């Protein structure tokens, strides 16, 4: 998909395997062209904390 | 769980911003979300799609259509992907009233 | 993940087919990474036809047989402004 | 240990190139080396220089 993915190959424990990778955009961006906060992260896919 | 709910969430949040510009309920308003519980863990993501449709009518406040029986997975651009256990699910959709 | 971002932050395609991996280190050097074979076999099962490897990894990848090169046309990196640019020519 | 590991596999192929193969006075130089044990491993080059 054109915006969001690019495919990731990893060494699962069973061989490896072709992940993707998908991001999306959580809120209108210029709701506040010139108010100044930091766009933070919300990472999910039962990660490890490393 | 907590986490399929949560992409669940943004990807409603993004499909609607793209649908509907205007109508900005969804981006601002707290909202409670119930999921009886009784899917077994491994197939408790199952429902996933579910949960996307639900705040979606709770955006344009329109029911679906009736005795509209629906499942399967969803990631972050939705692309539904397969989920197991077809036979029972149909089956005890069947005692329903299941139409669709 | 930074291509997933920065794909993200332009709006722009990602080149078709490309499959990447590699860490990078906050000011863009890039990293050797393990699994280099299976990794490679898995892209080739995909029909992954571009993929791109740290340069400090290459060694390892030329041990491969001539049949699993066959088709994959690799372009070592070190730097990842180079991987930014072609993957978005 | 280690080194341990690494010297008998140069010795041990030697004797398979001895008791079957050509040679009969295996000759090790260091660039014939990466032939006997495979490509070097560790490169461990500072990694930026400027």
């Amino acid at each position: 998909t054109p915006p969001g993915v690019v495919m990731g190959l990893a060494w699962t424990a069973m061989g490896g395997s072709t992940l993707f990778v998908e991001t999306s955009l959580r809120r209108p961006q210029d709701k506040d062209a010139k108010g100044d906060k930091d766009g933070s992260l919300e990472v999910t896919g039962q990660l490890g904390e490393v | 769980m907590k986490e399929s709910a949560r992409i669940a969430y943004t990807f409603a949040r993004a499909f609607l911003m793209q649908h509907a510009p205007a109508n900005d309920y969804l981006v601002t308003s707290h909202i409670h979300l119930h999921v009886p519980e009784g899917a077994t863990p491994k197939d408790g993501p199952s429902a996933g799609c579910t949960i996307v449709t639900a705040l979606l009518s709770l955006a344009m406040g329109r029911p679906v259509r009736q005795n509209l029986a629906m499942t399967g997975e969803v990631s972050l651009t939705g692309k539904i992907l397969p989920v197991g256990g077809i036979k029972e699910k149909t089956i005890a959709a069947k005692r329903a009233g299941v139409t669709c | 993940i930074v291509t997933a971002l920065l794909s993200l932050a332009m709006g722009r395609p990602v080149r078709q087919n490309l499959a990447m991996t590699g860490e990078v280190s906050l000011t863009g050097k890039i990293l050797p990474v393990g699994g280099i074979k299976e990794k490679t076999i898995a892209a080739k099962r995909a029909g992954v036809t571009c993929i791109v490897l740290p340069a400090e990894n290459k060694k390892d990848f030329y041990d491969l047989a001539a049949f699993i090169t066959e088709g994959l046309e690799v372009h070592f990196v070190e730097h990842y402004r180079e991987i930014f640019d072609i993957a978005f020519p | 240990r280690n080194l341990q590991k690494q010297v008998e596999k140069v010795l041990r192929k030697s004797a398979y190139k001895i008791v079957s193969g050509e040679a009969e006075s295996v000759e090790v130089t260091p660039e014939n080396l990466q032939d006997f044990v495979g490509k070097p491993v560790f490169t461990v080059e500072r990694m930026y220089d400027v």
